RNA sequence: ACCUCGAUGUCGACUCAUCUCAUCCUCGAGCUGAAGCAGGUUCGAAGGGUUCGGCUGUUCGCCGAUUAAAGAGAUACGUGAGUUGGGUUCAAACCGUCGUGAGACAGGUUGGUCCCUAUCUAUUGUGCCCGUAGGAAGAUUGAAGAGUGUUGCUUCUAGUACGAGAGGACCGAAGCGAGGACACCUCUUAUGCUCCAGUUGUAGCGCCAGCUGCACCGCUGGGUAGUAACGUGUCUAUUAGAUAAACGCUGAAAGCAUCUAAGUGUGAAACUAUCUCAAAGAUUAAUCUUCCCAUUUCGCAAGAAAGUAAGAGCCGUCAAAGACGAUGACGUUGAUAGGUUACAGGUGUAAGCAUAGUGAUAUGUUGAGCUGAGUAAUACUAAUUGCUCGAGGACU
RNA sequence: AGCGAAAUUCCUAGUCGGGUAAAUUCCGUCCCGCUUGAAUGGUGUAACCAUCUCUUGACUGUCUCGGCUAUAGACUCGGUG
RNA sequence: CAAGGAACUCUGCAAAUUAACCCCGUAAGUUAGCGAGAAGGGGUGCUUAUGUAAAAGUAAGCCGCAGUGAAGAACGAGGGG
C-alpha cells in the first residue's frame, strides 16, 4: 500500500517533532584535563585512582 | 459488606494433606503485620474505608513526605500504603494479624498483580484458534482473524471499539474468589491458603473476605502421620 | 486477480 | 487421551476384539471421554463366534486409558493400552467374563457387576 | 522485608513420616493403601518395582508397576501420605535414576539383584 | 527468509568465551563489547577459581576451555596459569576481573570495554 | 439500467465475528380436544449457547449418532491490500452432440501463476510534551464505561399429588459433570542449543587413557529455572429497585359488574446496580494528607539578575517489568548484577588407584564427580571524591 | 457383432447388491443406449506410468489443540540509503 | 512435541517410517520375459578362540534401553479408467 494524498512539510515536521538527540552526561577526570563521559574512561587511561589503558 | 482485609507476600506454594484422603494445593504467604494508617469515615470523606501500611524499611533512605506523615501520625516507617473499602471498627495505631480476622477454614478471596508476559499475540491472549497449517497458508498462518464488520459505509468502515486485539498482557491486578483458608502460623507468621494465587513470588498479595459468601466456614483438618519409625 | 465475470 | 475415532481393544469377550468410538456423551462437544464415561461405539474387528457381528453399534464403558487421570485422592493410575466393556442399555454388561484390571473410579458410577466380576481392582 | 525460602520447608515439617527407607530406581517394593468403602477399612496390597524417584519435599513421589494377566499397571505414590505403608523387599542394580525403557519390555523384564 | 548466515549459535559463543579467556590468560587485557565481557566474565572467574587446586583432576577439567594463543601455545600457557596466576590469588574469594567502559567506536559506534585482572 | 469499465476482484470453505427477532433452547404467563409425564397453540422476552462426521467444490440436501437446541436472516448473498484454490473461466486435450468448415455446447471430463515494505482514518497497546493561578510526594472518591451472566445428570422430597392399570410430578434441597473464562507449575506431561550420563565416525591435544572441534543441539536416555496444557483451583451465584406478558384487591364512572380513573400490589436469563477491571485529560480538569520555598532589588514598573534546600531527571548494575520507551528494586551509609561459599534439584559410581579376569570388562575408593537460570549469605568485581532541571504562590 | 449410466446419460442422488456406524465418489449387474458402436475403429489385455480416481495396514502436529527452544529477520542503536 | 491416528481436507497436499550389507520365505496373473527387493521376517556393538590373506561363518564371554548406535540409501497392499 502507498499514501493517497501527499504529506506536506507539516506532517513530516510534526512526525520529527520527537526525534532530537539528548545530551550525554559528562564528568571531569581527577588527573586528566579532559571533559570525559560519566562512568567511562577517556583517552588518557584513568577511571580515577586505578589506571587501565595506555597513554594513547 | 463488613469485609476484612490483610496484606502479605507470596513466598511459594506447596501441598499439604487433609482428612478424607484428599490432596490440596496450597500457596504460602508471608504475613508481615500491617499497621492502620487511617479511617476513612462516612462523616468526613463520605465513604467507609481503612488505610494500612506494610514493608517497613530503614527511615534514612525513605522519602521526606512519607517520613513526615509517619512522624506526625506516629506509625511504623513503611514502604507500602494501601486502603480497603468498607472496613470499619479499628482505631488509629492498631495491630492487625490474620488470626483475629479469619477462621480456620472460612472462605476468602485473594488479589495480586498478574505476572507480566511481554507483548503477546492475539491467539495466546484471547484463546483464538490457529488457522490451517497445510494445503497452502500464505505469508500469515497465525494472526487475529477477520476484523471485518462489513464493506462500504452503509454498515462499516470503522473497526469496532474494544475488539479483542494483540497488545499488552498481564501486569494488571486480577482476582480469584472463593478460596478456603487452611493453615495459620502465628509462631512463624505465615498463612497457607488453598488453590492457586495470581502473581509472581515477591509481589503484593491482598487477602479479603469473599464478596460472594462472607462469614461462611467449613471445617478442614490437617492430616496426621500415623506410620512412625 | 483478474477476470471478474 | 480418549476422543473421537479411537480404536481400542475389548476387555471382555462378547465376540469383539477391536472397537471404534463414534461419539462421546455428556454435553455438546465433549471431545474427551474419561474413565467411566459412557461412549457410543462400533465394532471393527471381531471373532466369528459370539452374540455380536461386525457392523452393529453399542454402548461401552472405558475401563483403561493409557494417559490415565489424577484421582481426587492424589494417586495416579496409568495404563499401556485402552480397554472397554459393552452394555445393552443398562449398567449390567453383556459380557460373561472381564479380563484385566478395572479402575476404582467406576464405583462412583454404579455398574456393580463390573466390580463383582473383576479379577482384581487396582 | 527479608526471607530465606526455608519457610517452604518450614510449613512442610508437619506432615512427614520418618520410617521410609532408601530405594533409588530399580528395586522391588510393596505398598499398601487404606480404602474406605465404609468405616471398615480395607488394606490394598500393591507390589511392584521402582520406576522413578524425584521431588523436593512432599513432592517426592515414586512409581510402582505390576503385571497381571498379561496387562501392566502403573501407579504414582506420594512418599509422604497418610494411610500409605511403604516397605522394601528386593534391591537391584540400575544405571538410571529414572528408567523409561521398561514401558515397552515384558518377559525377562527383571533386574539382577544387588551384590 | 532462507539460506542467510547461521549467525550466532551455541558453538560460536562457546568459542568466543573460550578464545577470549585464553587471550586474557595470555596477556591480561582484552578489548571487546560490554555484553560479551559480561558473558566471558563468568567463565573467566570459574576457571581462575578452579585453578587454585593444583592437581591433575582440575588440570584435566580446565582443558575444556583453554586454547592456544599467538605468543604461547596450549601447553606453556597451561603451565603458566598454575605457575604464577593460580598461586598468586588465593586469599581473596572470587571477583578477580573487572570491566571498564570506553567511548563509542569510530566505525559502528558500538560500546567498547576493557576487561582486565586486578591484584 | 440510476453509480462504476482512466478496473468497483466474483461461490464455498477456514479464523474472527457483530447485529434484528418473526424464538432453536433455557425463562414467565394464558387457553386447551391440558387426568399426570410428554404435548399443541398464543403472548412477553435477544443475556448466553445453538454439535460432530459420510457423500459431493458445495450453501442447500440426504443420512448416522448425540445433546438444550442443532433457529430465521442481515452485514458489497460479512470479510482473497487475513489464507486456500475445489469452479465457473483464461491458452492443452478428450468423450457425446451440432456444424459440409475453421469451431461451438446450463453436456461432461484430466491439467493449469492469488501482486503489494501501511500514509490518513479507525482499532489494540505503550509512550513524549503540555495543562488544571505554587511544586513535589502519596492515598482517595467516582462522570461516562468495558467484561463476566450457558446448563445437564443422579438422589431425597415420593412411586407421594395425578391416574385404575400402564405410567408418573410441579414446587425445593443435595452430590457430580460438559462448554467458556481468570489464573497457577505442588503433582502429570510437553519444551527446555553454555545441564547430566551413555554412544558411532573422524581430525587434533605427540601416543595409552582422558578431553576438544564437526557430523540437524551429531545421536540416544534423562532434566534445573522459566514458559505451557492434556494438569489443578476458582468463576457459571444470591438478592435488592423499577417493569413486559400476564395475575390481582378496593373502587365508581356506567347504583350491576369491572385489575384503573385515584390508590395499593404480585410478577421473568430482559432493564439499574449487587460480580470483575480501568478510570478526575470527567478541561465541568474533583477530595484529603504530609513535605518544600523565602539573598535588598533596578531597565520600555515588569516583580528582574541570583531559579530548593522538596523532589525529579542525566548516567550506571538489574528484572517481579520489558520491542524501544516506560514500570519496579538498588546506586559504597549497598545485597541490584557478577564471582565465592553453603544448600536444594538433576544426573548416576568422575578421574586415578587397587584387585579378579588371557579379554570385552567386573568390585571397592563412591550415592562419588559434575552442574545456565535455582535458595541465601558474603564488598572480592561492578554501580565515581559526578551533571541538569527544579522556590518567592497571580486577583476577590 | 461387441460393449454399456462407461470421460458418452437430460430426467440422475435410475434400481439393486458389495463396500461404511452413516456414501451425488468407488466396484458388479439390470439397459424406453434422449446422443454407444465398428479403423474419426469396438472389446479383453501380461509389464509400465513424477497420469487420474476408490478402498485399506503401518505411519504421523493434516487435525481434536495448542506449546517450547534455537537461530536469521522483523525491534533499539551506529554508517549508507 | 503427551493420548488419539486422517476425525483435517478439494483429495493422505505437506509431513512421519523403509534404506547399507548378509541370511530365511514369496502369490493372483501372464504374451512364461516377468510380476519381485513382491508380500513378511531374522542378524549387524566389543573381546577371545576357531577359521582363510583379510574378511565372511561358528562358538564362548561382556556392556549399553537402544549396537549399518552418527552421517546416505525403496512406505506397502487391493480395485478401476
Amino acid at each position: 500500500a502507498v499514501q493517497q494524498r501527499r504529506s506536506s512539510k507539516h506532517r513530516r515536521d510534526k512526525r520529527r517533532s520527537h526525534d532530537a538527540l539528548t545530551a550525554q552526561a559528562l564528568s571531569v577526570c581527577q588527573k586528566c584535563g579532559k571533559k570525559k563521559l560519566f562512568h567511562r574512561v577517556c583517552s588518557c587511561g584513568m577511571y580515577g585512582d586505578l589506571r587501565v589503558k595506555k597513554a594513547y | 459488606m463488613e469485609i476484612r482485609g490483610i496484606f502479605g507476600v507470596k513466598v511459594g506454594m506447596s501441598q499439604v494433606f487433609t482428612t478424607n484422603n484428599e490432596r490440596l494445593p496450597i500457596t504460602v504467604i508471608y504475613c508481615e503485620p500491617n499497621q492502620v494508617a487511617g479511617v476513612k469515615t462516612e462523616a468526613k470523606d463520605k465513604y467507609s474505608a481503612t488505610l494500612l501500611s506494610f514493608d517497613t524499611v530503614e527511615n534514612k533512605k525513605l522519602n521526606k513526605p512519607q517520613q513526615g506523615f509517619f512522624e506526625k501520625n506516629n506509625l511504623k516507617p513503611t514502604k507500602h500504603l494501601q486502603e480497603i473499602r468498607n472496613m470499619t471498627g479499628f482505631e488509629m495505631g492498631q495491630q492487625i494479624t490474620p488470626q483475629n480476622l479469619f477462621q480456620v477454614g472460612e472462605y476468602v478471596d485473594v488479589s495480586a498483580i498478574s505476572k507480566g508476559r511481554g507483548f503477546t499475540g492475539a491467539i495466546k491472549r484471547w484463546n483464538f484458534k490457529i488457522g490451517p497449517l497445510g494445503h497452502g497458508a500464505g505469508y500469515p498462518h497465525r494472526f487475529q482473524g477477520s476484523v471485518q464488520a462489513g464493506r462500504g459505509g452503509a454498515s462499516a468502515q470503522r473497526v469496532f471499539k474494544g475488539k479483542k486485539m494483540s497488545g499488552h498482557y498481564g501486569h494488571e491486578k486480577v482476582t480469584v474468589q472463593n478460596l478456603r483458608i487452611v493453615g495459620f502460623d502465628e509462631a512463624n507468621m505465615l498463612v497457607l491458603v488453598s488453590g492457586a494465587i495470581a502473581g509472581p513470588e515477591g509481589g503484593v498479595v491482598l487477602i479479603r473476605t469473599a464478596k460472594k459468601k462472607p462469614g461462611v466456614v467449613k471445617p478442614i483438618e490437617l492430616a496426621v502421620q500415623t506410620e512412625k519409625a | 486477480a483478474a477476470t471478474v465475470v | 487421551m480418549v476422543s473421537f475415532m479411537t480404536r481400542l481393544n475389548v476387555a471382555d469377550n462378547t465376540g469383539a476384539k477391536q472397537v471404534g468410538i463414534i461419539k462421546v456423551l455428556g454435553s455438546t462437544r465433549k471431545r474427551y471421554a474419561f474413565l467411566g464415561d459412557v461412549v457410543v461405539v462400533s465394532v471393527k474387528d471381531a471373532i466369528p463366534s459370539g452374540m455380536v457381528k461386525k457392523g452393529q453399534v453399542l454402548r461401552a464403558v472405558i475401563v483403561r486409558t493409557k494417559k490415565g487421570q489424577q484421582r481426587k485422592d492424589g494417586t495416579h493410575l496409568k495404563f499401556d493400552d485402552n480397554a472397554c466393556v459393552l452394555i445393552k442399555e443398562d449398567k449390567s454388561p453383556r459380557g460373561t467374563r472381564i479380563f484385566g484390571p478395572v479402575a476404582r473410579e467406576l464405583r462412583e458410577r454404579g455398574y456393580n457387576k463390573i466390580l463383582s466380576l473383576a479379577v482384581e481392582v487396582v | 522485608k527479608i526471607n530465606k525460602q526455608a519457610l517452604i520447608d518450614l510449613v512442610e515439617q508437619k506432615q512427614l513420616k520418618a520410617y521410609v527407607p532408601e530405594f533409588s530406581a530399580g528395586d522391588e517394593v510393596n505398598v499398601a493403601i487404606k480404602l474406605k468403602e465404609k468405616e471398615k477399612v480395607r488394606i490394598q496390597n500393591f507390589t511392584g518395582t521402582v520406576l522413578r524417584r524425584r521431588g523436593k519435599g512432599i513432592s517426592e513421589t515414586f512409581i510402582v508397576r505390576k503385571t497381571t494377566d498379561g496387562i501392566p499397571i502403573e501407579k504414582n505414590f506420594q512418599i509422604h501420605n497418610p494411610n500409605i505403608s511403604i516397605e522394601l523387599k528386593r534391591r537391584g542394580k540400575v544405571r538410571r535414576a529414572y528408567i523409561s525403557y521398561m514401558r515397552e519390555r515384558s518377559g525377562k523384564a527383571a533386574k539382577i539383584k544387588e551384590r | 527468509s532462507y539460506i542467510n548466515k547461521p549467525g550466532k549459535t551455541s558453538a560460536w559463543r562457546v568459542m568466543t568465551v573460550r578464545q577470549q579467556v585464553s587471550a586474557v590468560l595470555a596477556y591480561g587485557k582484552i578489548e571487546t563489547t560490554l555484553k560479551k565481557a559480561k558473558n566471558t566474565q563468568k567463565r573467566l572467574d570459574k576457571l581462575i577459581t578452579l585453578a587454585k587446586v593444583d592437581n591433575f583432576n582440575n588440570r584435566r577439567q580446565v582443558k575444556k576451555w583453554l586454547l592456544n594463543t599467538n605468543l604461547f601455545d596450549v601447553d606453556q600457557l597451561m603451565d603458566h596459569l598454575f605457575s604464577k596466576v593460580a598461586p598468586k590469588y588465593e586469599k581473596t574469594p572470587g571477583g578477580y576481573s573487572r570491566v571498564l567502559k570506553l567511548g563509542p567506536r569510530r566505525g559502528d559506534a558500538t560500546e567498547m570495554a576493557i576487561l582486565q585482572l586486578t591484584d
